[PDB]
RNA sequence: AUUAAGAGGGACGGCCGGGGGCAUUCGUAUUGCGCCGCUAGAGGUGAAAUUCUUGGACCGGCGCAAGACGGACCAGAGCGAAAGCAUUUGCCAAGAAUGUUUUCAUUAAUCAAGAACGAACCGACCGGCGAUGCGGCGGCGUUAUUCCCAUGACCCGCCGGGCAGCUUC
């Protein structure tokens, strides 16, 4: 009937990459 | 597809509240109370207090580009009554009258288990 | 008992200790040789007064072991026989440490012979120089000393010292260094301030003499040198009130100076000695840390507590207990130098050599050793005594500056005119500072701790001119990954609005770019070219090369990074850019979908219960990971009865595909038979149902077996076990003749204990500790690699090699976890040379689920029942009081073997990667003998399927028949065909009683046959012994022999096209 | 897979085990007539009778099934007839079939 | 002296109970506090008025702390000398009934005095019929099944001591 999350370990994020499946842009200095 | 959104409707006997949030009840969307439409302490908690709110929060809705509602009903609850107010009626019949994509209907009265 | 335990740490401190000191009769040996040396030293002729400059007076023969580069000079020369004779150092003291002890005598200069201005442009220090070249030359024809030698005392190039060891027997026995000293109060100590200065810059570098000018820069390393001497007697003075009146203190003296030698932090320039610890201890005894009633191994815990706690970087701690408003301030000696300590005399910083990254580590040390000292188990003192830490072994990445002439021009970027003035021509002591901390700064996400090799101490005989500094040694810098932060592959800078931007701009140079993000931000930002998991691990490589050039005009062909040169040992034939780690996740996404296909299918009698993974490519442990493959229809033959594919005579063996096993348990139900053989047909039935729905719900090809399933998803073949739960209780049943059923483990039961229920659990607790620790995979598969390349393979489990592997990340109570493969490896090999596998098991605490309380009782059963345990014992917390993965794991014999070839090649693979040139040859541990085999058989490489695996490429490959454009495929390719492995099944069930059969399962070309020798001798007709047994009648009478020439043409039989050739020796 | 093995080797006539004893010669055993296979010759024709029929692999799992479901069905129904039925001398069989629950004979139950 | 009372005492066997004590533990509700979102009101009444609010009340989300209480399941069921007794788990002592071809052999009943505890129509008036709680015995059949843990759930007949009904003498 019931679930609880009591602890959770260290986020990692890799662990994530694999549930759900940067550098970023060029800006041209003045 | 439609936007959906969270709408909370506290009905008490004195007042009533609409509330719209997201999925997560987070963020408030708009919230209007039954006495900023009526200058009168008399009918807060009147079914035409109640359907004016409701049409200021649809209206808003619209332009956010919020299309469906999921509906949560709560009353007073504890030690008082779980009955929704008179408002509650007339406040969700103007949602639907604006054109308001209605979802779930659910109860969100706190009931107590043990007795004070 | 907690008695035992401290009884047991007291018998520990002792045989140390014995081991450690030095006996009776040697003191008096040395006690002897001293009093002699004293007799010659006061028998030397006088000189009369001469120049400085004029240096002719010295016979041939000998040199002045200063180089003296400016040679202008404004003193004079006198030599008069020493004044007194002291012994000093702690030779008198009682802490003397077994490998190497020196005694050390102070020569006081008579008062007549030097001049008040004689501490000004070095003066002192020539005319200390010429005084020992003097006694040099009339000491070394004294038939008395064995060898006579020039040395750097106290780690300083402008101090040279004097070596002599006695003759014949006893040569290693004692080393006296001989140390001239000024008269005690004939220096000003206000004229030694780190402030002040003694060294004029007209004299040092102008032609002008009185050249106006900015004012002189104070000299502290040149005032603190000078201090040095005069102040040899004070320390022995203080420290005989302190330390030799209570016993104890000197046994904590003698272990801090062992811990120091064992992770290597006293010897060279600027180490951390045991002189300092001995000034840490009487400091602690001036504070209320330590009370003179300790024994050494409460002294051992007080010291590191507060090496751990207390940082003398920033906040420095004084000896004196005067406090004068006329004394110097210790804010500046923080400002001349990186670590601040002081005497009594507050001139003496006493650790003007210690530099700030040596410090750094030192704290590293203490902190992890105080982590052991506060835990309470077993075999601590083992591990924080005895366990050496070399540099190669415990840093991930060792970076190495070939050219050390280089660092002068680095000197000459920077700004240390000063500071190479200061102490004379030493360019490599000098950069060594702000190069660690220019690379600290730039390395502070990505690394853990900064160090540096430190320079040994030279030794020339006489008539030699002394070493320079381009020639005292190698440069090496060791590093220590942060997990963490190695994952990303940029490094954040700040916004280009507010002005530090132009800072970071600064540090990084063209590099430095705008970047903007989801966020909303602008950014200034560098970004580094790394794809594979390796790649970003050699991104510190990247960061070093581009700030040694930009900030230090220092090449990169000056640069030699240590990094992963074994990885190449678990790649392709030309692949560098990955290890592997990006195949086996890809595989393992397969293995995810085919789960949540099985969890959901409809149709089946019994809905799936659990699916879990039996294999070591879903644990990340597989050596060479597997590709998704397209097979070729034209190098095959076609059955069309079934959509299987059977290699053909003509064309070579195809390539070779491993089927992962996955086991499969469905719902519980009480219509089960309950009798063994039925239960077979159940599941057979099983096997058939779910191969017919798979290809009928999402058309995938699947091949149905009697115990398992094929199929075939996404270029993967899986093999799927369906299992029952009771089946290993059913085969338990024994009905016994007396009349009486009872349960008894079987043979068949344990096996499908271990295949069906034991193997997943390893093979997930394996999987999520990988989670944890990116670098395990590599560790993993290297170990391997190289026990399988050693022909070592047979009687090594996988599951067995992974364990001890884990016990490395899990257990690594000396070191850190490791974060690169190579590291690891290294660590591999010292655990197998070095473990006790008689009398001690070893402990994996998968995911904890054990305390101490469980490990000693387990330990307890451990000793009480040896003999019925296997040679190698492994306890998880799964499997207790049995170790599954050994009991058909290695002999008594390859076991040893296995000891001797890593206690053998770790000296080497070391030496290696610590030699500043390239290594010669990665390959060279990785390859066998071939020697010792009776009978070698090589094979064509024609038929050999896993022939890209071998350690030494061949550079030519055959058609294995594979498609190199992706896609799917309609039939199945052949599944776990190779020759090899079906010619070792036969030969080890024909010639299996007679002889040991060795091949290399990774490109193996070579089969070593090695014969039993019991199984040769001459036996009796026994009629089940007569398998390839011969009738001799040499004796005259009936004996059996082995049919050596026959045996060898079934060799050549056996595996016809496969074997290439068969030669025997002896 | 086969290694050493023994023969057993049955002849129509005692007279031909007889001159086998007698018999003396080289037995050759591939010839150009009767060739024998080895090598790879042999391991891939092998891997083509290990590649199992779908549809006789199901035959005998049915057979086999309906074999052992009626040898239990005989057992359980002579057993009911069993059941209570005092022989001669005075026996009367203690089973699980009765009403009154009993001690199983297990080495469990008897050290419980 | 005999017997071993449909007199009494003890022991043994498997059970049974919101009986008592000590620790342990969970659950919502309420209240208060901390932060995030939003903005003029919120609360209360027959109508109002005390109160709280731009320094953010009420409402929506997340987390923490404190004092009580133990619903629905809960029955005219069970337990205790009465007063009284309800979350989980561990521990300590006690007890009723039932089963007994065990043991002692009159050791008993009722009671002023005295002692422990203590909320806040009528009468031993023979019986009967149904259910009900526990223990035991027997049984055609269903239903699960026993490494450990456990041998039960339903139906029928029978014997006891209880909680109560409906009737009779
Ligand atoms: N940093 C320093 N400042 C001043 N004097 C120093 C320094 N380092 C060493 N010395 C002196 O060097 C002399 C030689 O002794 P040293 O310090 O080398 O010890 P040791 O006899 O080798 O001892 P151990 O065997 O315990 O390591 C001592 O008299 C000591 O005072
Ligand atoms: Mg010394
Ligand atoms: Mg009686
Ligand atoms: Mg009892
Ligand atoms: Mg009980
Ligand atoms: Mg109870
Ligand atoms: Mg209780
Ligand atoms: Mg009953």
């Amino acid at each position: 009937r019931k679930v609880k999350m009591l602890k959770k370990p260290k986020f990692e994020l890799g662990k994530l990459m694999e549930l759900h499946g940067e550098t970023g842009a060029k800006v041209e200095r003045a | 597809e439609n936007v959906f959104g969270v709408c909370h409707i506290f009905a008490s006997f004195n007042d009533t509240f609409v509330h719209v949030t997201d999925l997560s009840g987070k963020e408030t969307i708009c919230r209007v109370t039954g006495g900023m439409k009526v200058k009168a302490d008399r009918d807060e908690s009147s079914p035409y207090a109640a359907m004016l709110a409701a049409q200021d929060v649809a209206q808003r809705c619209k332009e956010l580009g919020i299309t469906a509602l999921h509906i949560k009903l709560r009353a007073t609850g504890g030690n008082r009554t779980k009955t929704p107010g008179p408002g509650a009626q007339s406040a969700l019949r103007a949602l639907a009258r604006s054109g308001m994509k209605i979802g779930r209907i659910e109860d969100v009265t706190p009931i107590p288990s043990d007795s004070t | 008992e907690i008695l035992f335990h401290s009884s047991l740490l007291r018998l520990q401190v002792e045989e140390l200790l014995k081991e450690v000191r030095l006996s009776e009769k040697k003191k008096d040996r040395i006690d002897a040789f001293l009093r002699e040396v004293n007799q010659r030293v006061v028998r030397v002729p006088s000189v009369p007064e001469t120049e400085l400059t004029d240096q002719a007076w010295l016979p041939a023969g000998v040199r002045v072991p200063l180089h003296q580069v400016p040679y202008a000079v404004k003193g004079c020369f006198r030599f008069l026989p020493p004044a007194q004779v002291t012994v000093v150092g702690s030779y008198l003291l009682g802490t003397c440490i077994r490998p190497d002890i020196n005694v050390d005598v102070a020569l006081t200069m008579p008062r007549e012979i030097l001049q008040d201005k004689d501490g000004l442009n070095q003066r002192y220090f020539r005319k200390r120089a010429l005084y020992l070249a003097h006694l040099a030359h009339h000491l070394a024809q004294d038939p008395l000393f064995g060898s006579v030698c020039f040395s750097y005392t106290n780690g300083c190039h402008l101090k040279p010292s004097l070596l002599l060891r006695p003759r014949g027997k006893d040569e290693r026995l004692v080393t006296v260094r001989l140390h001239p000293c000024p008269p005690p109060d004939f220096f000003r100590p206000c004229r030694l301030l780190p402030t002040k200065n003694n060294v004029r810059s007209a004299w040092y570098r102008g032609q002008s003499p009185a050249g106006d000018g900015s004012p002189e820069p104070p000299t502290p390393r040149y005032n603190t040198w000078v201090l040095q001497d005069t102040v040899l007697e004070s320390h022995l003075q203080l420290l005989s009130t302190i330390l030799s009146s209570a016993q104890g203190l000197k046994d904590g003296v003698a272990l801090l100076k062992v811990w120091l030698r064992q992770r290597e932090l006293d010897k060279g320039q600027g180490g951390f000695t045991g002189f300092l610890v001995s000034m840490l201890v009487v400091f602690l005894v001036s504070t209320r840390k330590i009370h003179t009633t300790m024994s050494g191994y409460q002294v051992l815990r007080s010291v590191l507590q507060f090496l751990a706690t207390t940082d003398l970087t920033v906040n420095g701690i004084s000896l004196c207990l005067s406090s004068d408003p006329s004394l110097p301030a210790l804010a500046d000696f923080h400002q001349a130098f990186s670590v601040v300590f002081l005497d009594s005399s507050g001139h003496l910083n006493l650790c003007a050599d210690v530099t700030a990254s040596t410090y750094h580590q030192v704290q590293h040390e203490a902190r992890l050793s105080m982590m052991l000292l506060d835990s309470r188990a077993d075999d601590g003192f083992h591990l924080l005594l005895m366990t050496p830490k070399p540099m190669i072994r415990a840093f991930d990445h060792v970076l190495h500056l070939r050219p050390l002439s280089r660092l002068q021009a680095a000197c000459h970027r920077l700004k240390l005119w000063p500071e190479l003035q200061d102490n004379g021509g030493d360019y490599v002591s000098a950069a060594l500072g702000p190069l660690t901390t220019l690379l600290e700064q730039g390395l502070g996400a990505r690394l853990n701790l900064l160090a540096h090799s430190r320079p040994p101490v030279p030794e020339w005989d006489i008539s030699q001119d002394p070493p320079k500094h381009k020639d005292s040694g190698t440069l090496t810098l060791g590093l220590l990954l942060r997990p963490e932060g190695l994952t990303s592959v940029l490094e954040l800078g700040p916004e280009a609005d507010q002005p530090e931007a132009a800072k970071f701009r600064q540090f990084w140079g063209s590099r430095s770019e705008l970047r903007r993000f989801q966020d909303g931000a602008i950014r200034e930002a560098v970004v580094w070219e790394a794809a594979s998991m390796s790649q970003k691990r050699l991104i510190p490589h990247q960061v070093v090369t581009h700030l040694l050039a930009l900030h230090a005009d220092i090449p990169e062909t000056c640069v030699h990074y240590v990094g992963g040169p074994l990885d190449a040992l678990i790649q392709g034939l030309k692949e560098t850019s990955s290890t592997g780690e990006e195949a086996l996740v890809a595989a393992v996404r397969c293995y995810d979908d085919l789960s949540r296909l099985l969890w959901g299918l409809e149709g089946l009698p019994l809905t799936v219960s659990a699916v879990q993974g039996a294999h070591p490519v879903l644990r990340y442990t597989e050596v060479f990971p597997p590709t998704p493959v397209r097979p070729a229809f034209s190098f095959y033959e076609t059955l069309r009865e079934r959509s299987s594919l059977l290699p053909r005579l003509d064309k070579p063996c195809p390539a070779y595909v491993e089927p992962m096993t996955v086991v499969c348990h469905l719902e519980g139900s009480g219509q089960w038979p309950q009798d063994a053989e039925a239960v077979q047909r159940v599941r057979a039935a099983f096997q058939l149902r779910l191969a017919e729905l798979l290809t009928q719900q999402h058309g995938l090809q699947c091949r149905a077996t009697a115990t398992h399933t094929d199929v075939l998803k996404d270029g993967f073949v899986f093999r799927i076990r369906v299992a029952y739960q009771r089946e290993p209780q059913i085969l338990k049943e024994v009905q016994s003749p007396e009349g009486m059923i009872s349960l008894r483990d079987t043979a068949a039961s344990l096996r499908l204990e271990r295949d069906t229920r034991q193997l997943p659990l390893l093979t997930s607790a394996l999987h999520g500790l990988q989670q944890q620790h990116p670098a395990f995979s590599g560790v993993a598969r290297l170990a391997k690699r190289w026990v399988r390349a050693q022909l070592l393979g047979e009687g090594f489990a996988d599951e067995s090699l992974d364990l001890v592997a884990a016990a490395l990340f899990l257990h690594p109570e000396p070191f850190t976890p490791p974060s690169s493969p190579q590291v690891g490896f290294l660590r591999f090999l010292f655990l197998v040379s070095t473990f006790d596998w008689k009398n001690n098991p070893l402990f994996v605490n998968l995911n904890n689920e054990l305390t101490v309380e469980e490990q000693v009782e387990i330990r307890s059963g451990f000793l009480a029942a040896r003999a019925q345990l296997p040679v190698m014992v492994i306890v998880t917390p799964q499997d207790r009081k049995n170790s599954v993965w050994t009991q058909d794991g290695p002999s008594a014999q390859i076991l040893q073997q296995l000891v001797v070839l890593a206690a053998e090649a770790l000296p080497m693979l070391e030496k290696q990667l610590m030699d500043p040139r390239g290594p010669g040859d990665i390959r060279t541990v990785f390859r066998p003998p071939l020697d010792i085999y009776d009978v070698l058989i090589r094979l064509s490489p024609r038929h050999i399927p896993r022939h890209r695996q071998a350690v030494d490429s061949p550079a030519a490959s055959f058609c294995r028949g594979l498609l190199s454009q992706p896609g799917p495929s309609s039939l199945m390719p052949v599944l776990g065909y190779d020759p090899p492995q079906l010619y070792l099944t036969q030969l080890r069930e024909a010639f299996g009683d007679l002889a040991l059969f060795f091949y290399d399962q990774h490109g193996g070309e070579v089969i070593g046959v090695l014969w039993k020798p019991t199984s040769f001798q001459p036996q009796p007709f026994k009629a089940s012994s007569t398998k390839g047994r011969m009738v001799m009648s040499r004796g005259g009478e009936l004996v059996m022999v082995p049919n050596v020439e026959a045996i060898l043409e079934d060799f050549a039989v056996l595996g016809e096209g496969l074997v290439q050739t068969v030669e025997a020796r002896s | 897979v086969p290694g050493f093995q023994v023969a057993y080797v049955v002849f129509q006539k005692p007279s031909g085990v007889s001159a086998a004893l007698a018999l003396k010669g080289p037995l050759l055993v591939s010839t150009e007539s009767h060739p024998v296979k080895s090598g790879i010759h042999k391991w891939i024709s092998d891997y083509a009778d290990s590649v199992p029929d779908p549809e006789a692999l199901r035959v005998e799992v049915d057979t086999f099934m309906e074999a052992y479901d009626q040898k239990i069905a005989e057992e359980e129904a002579k057993a009911k007839e069993e059941e209570g039925v005092p022989d001669e001398e005075g026996w009367v069989k203690v089973t699980r079939r009765g009403r009154r629950p009993v001690l199983p004979r297990t080495e469990a139950a008897s050290l419980r």
